[PDB]
């Protein structure tokens, strides 16, 4: 598993004691053992061959990470090289947001498939979640158009911030 | 607009000042194309005179070649020092004139505020 609990959470499964008051043998324990015996084991043999195999050939890879450059806010009008710096910056901290906007989407649906009938209150922190990191980001990015960037986002930044600061005098 | 500058000499076509210039690299793609020109007009002159268009008249073709990439290349030299002697004098009048030419101080994207449009 190279997923981790802590940005994947779970709560751990509580499964109850077979407690068969019938006589009748189980036909779903009966298939459950012989699947086992005749796909599992096949099936987990050729998978340690395989890892075993990538421990002989055993490689790594790295994860890439950027140092900050200067935000567009200190870049100069018409210096398009800091401003293309911060433009790709931009760029990536949009993608890196909207794979947190899908990080927090599944877990929400990995939530409510998890409660099913109990979704309505114990999803409550859930959907919490995911309406507070749904009004940051209409805040942040959205109504900026096809055409959106650094410069578009601080302009809507600077608007709300002054309609806010506007409101703020009353 | 240049025929009338100081130091003109009249009707001359490389003047002393152009040897400061550097020459043309002589296999550069300005003068391939004048050269491939000349190769062009060589076998388009042969299918007009109705002859094998690639394989006659060879020395016709090369002759072609060779005088275009030498027009070519005096005359890249003529435009390169004209381009030259035009941005020399450019340079020059702004040097002469600064008060005309302010060093405009572009303010960054903090104190300035762009006019946001959503698009919705
Ligand atoms: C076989 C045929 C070729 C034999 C070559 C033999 C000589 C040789 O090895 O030369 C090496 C020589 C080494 O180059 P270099 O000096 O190291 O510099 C290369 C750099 O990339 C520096 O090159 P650059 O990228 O700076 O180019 C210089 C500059 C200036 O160069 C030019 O203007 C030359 C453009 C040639 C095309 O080029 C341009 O500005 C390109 C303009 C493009 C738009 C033109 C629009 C008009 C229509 C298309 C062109 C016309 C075609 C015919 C009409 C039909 C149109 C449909 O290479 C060339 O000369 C490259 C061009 C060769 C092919 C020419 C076209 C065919
Ligand atoms: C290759 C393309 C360029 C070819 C130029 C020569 C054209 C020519 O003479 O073609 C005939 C000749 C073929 O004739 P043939 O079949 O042997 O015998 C003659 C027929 O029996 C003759 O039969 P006929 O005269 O009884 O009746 C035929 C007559 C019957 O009349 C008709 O069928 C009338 C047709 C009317 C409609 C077409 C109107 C014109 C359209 C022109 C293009 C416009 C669109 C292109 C884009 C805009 C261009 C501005 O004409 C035709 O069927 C067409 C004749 C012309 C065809 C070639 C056109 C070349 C120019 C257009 C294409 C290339 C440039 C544009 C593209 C550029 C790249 C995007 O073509 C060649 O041999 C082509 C050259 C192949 C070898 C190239 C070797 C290169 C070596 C490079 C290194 C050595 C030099 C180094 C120099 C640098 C040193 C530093
Ligand atoms: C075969 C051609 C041989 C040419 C030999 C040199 C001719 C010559 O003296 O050219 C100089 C000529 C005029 O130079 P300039 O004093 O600037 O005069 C302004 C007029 N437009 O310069 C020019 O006319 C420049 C443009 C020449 C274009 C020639 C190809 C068309």
């Amino acid at each position: 598993d190279s997923w981790d609990k802590d940005v994947y959470p779970e709560p751990p499964s509580r499964t109850p004691a077979p407690s068969p008051q019938t006589s009748l043998p189980n036909p779903i324990t009966y298939l459950t053992k012989a699947y086992d015996l005749v796909v599992d084991w096949p099936v987990t043999l050729v998978r340690e061959f395989i890892e075993r195999q990538h421990a002989k050939n055993r490689t790594y890879y790295y994860h890439r990470q950027y140092r900050r450059v200067p935000d567009i806010t200190e870049c100069k009008e018409g210096d398009v090289l800091c401003i293309y710096e911060a433009e790709m910056q931009w760029r990536r901290d949009f993608k890196v947001d909207q794979e947190i906007m899908n990080i927090i989407q599944e877990r929400l649906k990995a939530c409510q498939q998890r409660e099913g009938e109990n979704y309505q209150q114990n999803c409550a922190k859930e959907l919490e979640q995911f309406t507070k990191v749904t009004k940051a980001y209409q805040d942040r990015y959205l109504d900026l158009g096809a055409y959106y960037s650094a410069r578009k986002c601080l302009a809507k930044q600077k608007q709300r911030m002054l309609e806010e600061r506007k409101a703020a005098r009353q | 607009m240049m025929n009338g500058r100081p130091g003109h000499e009249p009707l001359k076509f490389l003047p002393d000042e152009a040897r400061s210039l550097p020459p043309p690299k002589l296999n550069d793609p300005r003068l391939v194309y004048m050269g491939l020109l000349g190769y062009c007009t060589g076998l388009m002159d042969n299918m007009l005179r109705m002859r094998p268009v690639m394989r006659a008249g060879l020395h016709r073709q090369l002759l072609f070649v060779t005088s275009f990439v030498f027009a070519g290349y005096f005359y890249l030299k003529r435009q390169n020092y004209l381009y030259a002697v035009k941005d020399h004098d450019m340079f020059g009048y702004i040097k002469l004139h600064p008060e005309d030419f302010p060093e405009k101080e572009k303010k960054t994207y903090a104190e300035i505020l762009e006019p946001f449009h959503p698009v919705r």
